[PDB]
């Protein structure tokens, strides 16, 4: 299932840029962006643009326009936590809020709660934006579906998705498909174990799934979280239709969510069975 | 009016001070919240009483003659020790030491204190974020033992480079690439090469905080209560 | 029909699968070769570490052909970095990778002996290869410090220089030993007709690739008409070319055949091709080397400095340094910048084979068909890394 | 008549050609001195027979099916199972690989055969020098365990750095800077400060000869036997 | 006692230049150098003379000359051993001798028992001296004899030895003493358990205690070292005079021994009760 | 930016610790320390120190050896 949450909303940011660039709804970066407004983070660290080709290396941008170019997704690891030290302490910030996947995630608040040798960050992380991640893989792992599979170069696809039931490359005058099924081996063995398809942790956390294609469903875990939204639909940024009512069903994504938690399970039994340490 | 004890064998007395700096606590905090005994930094009594906790600073000195005989009698007089800091939880950058730097040329091995003597938990750091302390103090203080699960485990730790992460960690293929342990560098030394962590060994103390800071190494489902 | 697969193939280094697909007659119709082994991926492993790193862990790759592949990984990096060896350096590099063509060739006939060489013979067949190998280490082992993985070859230079009384203790020895290897490749190439393997086993339209007999030149080399692919373009199954472990890197777009066959026929002049044709090529290839291995001795100037100073941080340009290791050519790529490693690719003699190596075993009757795979001598752990 | 087994899992291949390097014993040996069967390199039948020992050159790797699978059966097939190199032994170079160099991105982890299964002996070294491999084998072979004892102890060893005398010896204040552990590295890797060792470690691989080849971190006795 | 042994005598090199420079008996130099003549041995490795003043770096000199250079007697850690990998292999040596201390001694022969990657080494040493050592200090700690106790620059002294019951300092026109029991705190802390005050594993084995100033007692604990030194005395290079019938008696060199060997045992003890590893 | 790689000679490098005057020498060769001192603000104070509690009863005397504040750790490091 769902961590517990205060509610699930589909939302899409309302501005044009947003819808333009955003990977779905275009809520991170417009939630990210309208906090830069009310001002409840200073910044936040935002994966992309890096040095190679659909490559993220994690930026922590003040500015709102630097919010829109990290905007989009690409599909490899972004060590986004590694900013949190750097953003808080040079670039001064009070109050910083960051996007970070479920994996990211569950590596921040532990933290909040053991800091142990965290100085003062703790405290400075206002709003935890979660990603849904089902599995994300290298960026080799990645450069070979594009080309072994899509025939593509890096440099073509403006932007890369995966739709449900497959992989979807969009490139100037065309659009790619291969099947997940085909994806199989490559993402990383860490996330053999990634119990949570959504952000348990993260205060509010946005997906694609279980909601229409440039629709973006988002779930607010925590309070906090919950009040930024509120705050946000009120400023009208966001169009939010309650999750039940559109198709897909809201319980397909929970569908989704079971899934990975049953793939989790078993792995970490084989782990456990075998003598190689285990968290969890 | 609980008793703490901190006492601090060889050490950059870092950990004393990261304990200060929990301010908007401490100035109450040693005036109502803990009693503090038998600290030469912040108290002038040579003998120590009893004592419900005791902190010890830096690593015991095999050599010296007063750092070996200070903590065997330390265990007796703290009903419970923890070694606090790298340097009395790891060892730390003492471990780099070869003897032989005058005055003294002869000391050469620093251990971790709690090879000598069984402790009861060490939280390592170097120092230890003074949050961390702080948290420790009030649910040492208000007797919480689910939070410090993570820590009495620790007490085992001892060595730890930078280096194990690699061997505790990425090679068993846990690692997710997150990146939260490079953050948790006090040295800086740990840094993100595409996706997973590389380190150079050139500026690791051996502190150990990456080992203890990734997701991957240990989940506490403590926290969840914590944000709500 | 019917497909045979083979794993490992025995007798090579590493673990690489044969599958094949037959006739009724058992002619083979596709023959695949690919290598099963699991990466230790050093090329990744490299990268964002240290300049004086690479050559260590880089040779590690291969412990067969370590002092090929230290070479090169040196070569590359000092060429990034654009330090300047000494000749007395740049010779002692030479004469250390002589003297391991000619231990590395023995080696493999150690290994490929049992289907040549007849019983009773093969315990002395045995004997001569280890002694041929073991004058050829102390060459190797003297000169860059203990060989296998010899550690002595460094960024820049050579970490020490031979002393006379070392240079002239080990003449005796390579010159001494000249007789029998040159006996040696005779009876080897004796064995090798008897054996008679149909006449037109292994033969390939595929082109071979040489930079120089030994010791390679990097200047012959095109960046431009190299390129690398991945098994999961080149291979006909979903199921191989998951599998497969290894990248096809292709010259001109067409898979390269590259050994001291191919060394031979660009330098030399090997007019003949065949299966028995690159085992006769191993015999004379390192009768050749040996003689080099002499050669750079005699001249030696024993006093030269071997290091040549130079500074570690890098400009962005990436550098290609390409020796010939005794299972075929081998370039290695490194960019240094900031004085760590931001791009290291290697491509071993091996990788260059695999693709060619399928195609070859395609005709002749498939109990034939891993022999022309065990021609190739290939080494896996090179192919893979 | 012995039947000795060896299989490399993930290996340089340099321990096999280690033991090619024993060329006055080795031309006989295979065939008089010892039998080996069930080696892919020396030998053509895939599957093995029970053999007496059996030598695995490499450090297995998790992910990869078919080398989890093979140690399974390795166990098994072989009366006693001995790893062998530092690749087998202690994990050597491989530590250092962090996965995702193509084809095959996936593979990142790889393990010493020994934290997988119990092993009888393992001798390491990058590769194990020849005269210790033959020493071993007519050893194995004429069966003599006061000579193994080291061996059968170094099995334990597992995770090793070079950093790890420093703290294995030199801490400990046993280090009396003899230095024999800087003459056992392949890697050459460490090297003497006065007098005690430093090493660097952008060269080290983690073979852990130098923890093995310190006089102080296990004296035989046995040896006085073999001068006189 | 003694390691078992094929005699017992005290000598002397008989050249002028060895019992010049020399620090007791001078044949460790004089054994070496002959060797270099009979060729028993290609080259040896011996301490000395390092960069610092009065530090040994450990050389390997195939020159007599070269031999004469490095004779003479460094209290601090030379690691002389540290050479024979790279003396053998690249000064390619079938067969090397070298001077080593009974610590290094100690090291040498489980690695010629044991290689365990020491390749060919093994093989090639063929005469190993071994001087006995009661004690030895790091250069700081031997630094602040000459200086704090002997008010005498590091330069000054041209030889330095531990005579009996003290510690001689010999500088131009002048010869400095101070107790050992002054000396007690500073040797290293390893030296603490070394139990062999001879070098029994050497072949053959010198020391200056239980002979008279300027003769050099050697003990030859094994055959080929007895072969060496019984080759040189024919000689001549050496006279020798059976041990027993010169004061000071052997018997107080064995008491010196002994009581090395009652000092290991309790420390040992100790450190055995005491939680941290011991060899031994 | 900067070359690692050093010349023989040695640089001192001095600067103001809370508690008194501090010096760091190092000479770099082959880019790795050959030489390295430091004396620390507190190093200089102990020798002087002593004879300060001098005088005045001692009960004052540890007064006035904690009026120099010194930190140890860094006298002796
Ligand atoms: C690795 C990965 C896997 C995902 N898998 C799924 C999935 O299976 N199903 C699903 O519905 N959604 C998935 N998402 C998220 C989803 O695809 C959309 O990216 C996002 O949830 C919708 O936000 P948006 O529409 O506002 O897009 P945007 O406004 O573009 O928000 C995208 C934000 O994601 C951040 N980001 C990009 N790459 C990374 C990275 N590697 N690590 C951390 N942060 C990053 C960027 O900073 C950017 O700000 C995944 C995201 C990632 C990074
Ligand atoms: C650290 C140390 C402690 C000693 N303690 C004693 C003692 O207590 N009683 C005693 O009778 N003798 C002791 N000796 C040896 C003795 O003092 C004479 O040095 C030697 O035994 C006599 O040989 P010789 O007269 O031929 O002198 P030499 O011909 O001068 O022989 C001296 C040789 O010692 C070698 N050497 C010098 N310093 C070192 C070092 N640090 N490590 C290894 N080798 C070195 C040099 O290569 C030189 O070749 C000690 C030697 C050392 C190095
Ligand atoms: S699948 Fe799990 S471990 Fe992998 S990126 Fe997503 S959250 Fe992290
Ligand atoms: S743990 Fe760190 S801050 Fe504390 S004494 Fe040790 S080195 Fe200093
Ligand atoms: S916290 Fe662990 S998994 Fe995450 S990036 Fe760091 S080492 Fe890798
Ligand atoms: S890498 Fe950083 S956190 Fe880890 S042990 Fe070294 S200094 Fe500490
Ligand atoms: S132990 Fe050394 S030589 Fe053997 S396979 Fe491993 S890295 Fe190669
Ligand atoms: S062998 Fe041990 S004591 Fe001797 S020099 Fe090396 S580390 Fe130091
Ligand atoms: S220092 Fe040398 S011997 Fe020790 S582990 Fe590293 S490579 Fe091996
Ligand atoms: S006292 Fe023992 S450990 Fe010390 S130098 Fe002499 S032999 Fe070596
Ligand atoms: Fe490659
Ligand atoms: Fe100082
Ligand atoms: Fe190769
Ligand atoms: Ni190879
Ligand atoms: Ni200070
Ligand atoms: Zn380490």
């Amino acid at each position: 299932v769902l961590g517990t949450y205060k509610e699930i909303v589909s939302a899409r940011s309302t501005d044009r840029e947003i819808q333009k660039l955003a990977q779905d709804g275009g809520i991170v970066t417009g939630l990210l962006a309208y906090a830069l407004d009310e001002g409840i983070i200073e910044g936040a660290v935002v994966a992309g643009p890096g040095e190679e080709f659909w490559k993220p290396q994690p930026m922590v941008a003040m500015s709102s326009d630097e919010l829109k170019a990290a905007a989009g997704t690409k599909y490899t690891f972004s060590p986004n936590v590694m900013m949190l030290k750097k953003a808080v302490r040079q670039y001064g910030i009070e109050k910083l809020g960051t996007v970070a996947i479920p994996c990211q995630t569950m590596g921040i608040r532990k933290m909040q709660t053991y800091p142990f040798g965290v100085r003062f960050l703790a405290d400075k992380i206002k709003l935890l934006v979660g990603i849904y991640c089902m599995e994300n893989f290298p960026y080799t792992s990645l450069q070979t579906f594009i080309c072994e599979k899509l025939g593509v170069s890096m440099e073509l696809v403006e932007k890369m998705d995966i739709g449900k039931g497959k992989f979807w490359v969009y490139t100037q005058d065309d659009v790619l498909t291969l099947p997940l099924k085909e994806t199989h081996g490559y993402e990383q063995a860490g996330c053999k174990i990634c119990k949570d398809y959504v952000a348990e942790l993260a205060d509010v956390s946005t997906g694609s799934v279980g909601s229409p294609d440039g629709w973006s469903t988002v779930i607010t875990r925590t309070d906090a979280g919950d009040s930024i939204f509120k705050q946000a639909v009120e400023a009208g940024l966001f169009e939010t239709k309650p999750i039940e009512e559109v198709k897909p069903g809201l319980g397909l994504l929970e569908k989704l969510a079971a899934q990975k938690k049953e793939k989790a399970e078993k792995n970490i039994a084989a782990r456990k069975e075998m003598g190689l340490p285990t968290p969890f | 009016k609980p008793r703490i004890g901190y006492i601090h064998l060889s050490g950059c007395t870092g950990d004393a001070m990261s304990l200060t700096e929990n301010y908007d606590i401490l100035a109450e905090l040693l005036t109502n919240m803990v009693d503090i005994v038998y600290g030469q930094t912040l108290v002038d009594l040579w003998e120590m009483p009893e004592m419900d906790l005791a902190l010890v600073e830096g690593s015991v000195c095999l050599q010296d003659e007063h750092s070996l005989h200070e903590l065997k009698e330390l265990r007796e007089k703290a009903k419970l020790v923890c070694a606090f800091g790298s340097c009395a939880a790891t060892g730390c950058f003492t471990r780099y030491s070869r003897g032989g730097q005058q005055a003294q040329p002869s000391h050469e091995s620093f251990v971790p204190i709690a090879d000598l003597i069984d402790v009861d938990l060490a939280l390592p750091g170097c120092p230890p974020s003074p949050e961390i302390i702080a948290k420790t103090v009030v649910a040492l203080l208000n007797n919480d033992m689910d939070y410090l699960q993570p820590m009495l485990d620790l007490a085992g730790y001892t060595e730890a480079c930078g280096c194990d992460l690699q061997t505790k960690v990425v090679n068993q293929g846990l690692c997710i690439g997150c990146g939260t342990c490079a953050m948790a560098c006090q040295t800086r030394a740990l840094d993100m090469t595409n996706g997973r962590p590389e380190l150079n060994s050139d500026r690791c103390i051996k502190c150990g905080i990456c080992y203890v800071q990734c997701p991957r190494s240990w989940w506490p489902e403590e926290q969840i209560k914590k944000e709500l | 029909s019917e497909r045979i697969v083979i794993s490992p193939t025995s007798r090579q280094e590493g673990h690489a699968e044969l599958v094949m697909e037959v006739d009724d007659e058992g002619i083979v119709t596709k023959g695949r070769y690919f290598s099963i082994t699991p990466v230790r991926g050093l090329e990744k492993m490299v990268t964002g570490k240290a300049p004086e790193t690479a050559p260590v862990m880089v040779q590690r790759i291969c412990g067969v052909c370590p002092i090929p592949h230290t070479l090169a990984s040196v070569e590359a990096i000092d060429d990034s970095l654009d330090i300047e060896v000494p000749k007395a350096g740049r010779l002692l590099r030479e004469l250390t990778l002589a003297a391991h063509h000619v231990n590395s060739h023995a080696i493999h006939h150690f290994l490929i002996a049992p289907d040549f060489v007849p019983e009773n013979l093969m315990a002395d067949a045995i004997n001569s290869v280890s002694e041929i190998r073991k004058n050829a280490q102390y060459v190797v082992d003297m000169v860059a410090g203990e060989g296998i993985h010899p550690s002595d070859v460094r960024i820049g230079g050579m970490a020490d220089n031979i002393t006379e009384l070392a240079r002239k203790r080990l003449y005796a020895r390579l010159k001494q030993l000249k007789p029998k290897v040159n006996e040696h490749v005779e009876l080897m190439i004796g064995l090798i007709e008897d054996k008679g393997l149909p006449e037109g086993l292994g033969v390939h339209n595929q082109p071979t690739l040489a930079s120089h007999q030994i010791y390679g030149d990097r200047t012959k080399f095109d960046l431009d008409r190299f390129t690398e692919i991945m098994p999961e373009s080149w291979y006909d199954d979903p199921e191989i070319a998951k599998r497969a472990c290894s990248t096809i890197p292709l010259y001109d777009g067409r898979n390269v055949e590259v050994g001291p066959r191919a060394r031979m026929v660009e330098f030399q002049g090997f007019k003949e091709r065949g299966v028995v044709a690159q085992h006769v090529a191993r015999a004379l290839e390192m009768k050749t080397a040996l003689s080099r291995a002499i050669e750079i001795l005699d001249e030696l100037d024993t006093s030269a400095p071997v290091r040549a100073d130079f500074d570690e941080r890098g400009t962005g340009k990436l550098g290609i340094g390409a020796i010939e290791a005794p299972r075929g050519l081998d370039v290695h790529m490194a960019k240094v910048e900031n004085g760590k490693i931001q791009f290291y690719s290697a491509l071993v003699p091996t990788t260059w084979n695999i693709p060619t190596m399928g195609p070859a075993t395609e005709g002749f009757h498939h109990e034939y068909g891993p022999h022309v795979i065990r021609a190739y001598d290939p080494c896996l752990s090179c192919a893979t890394h």
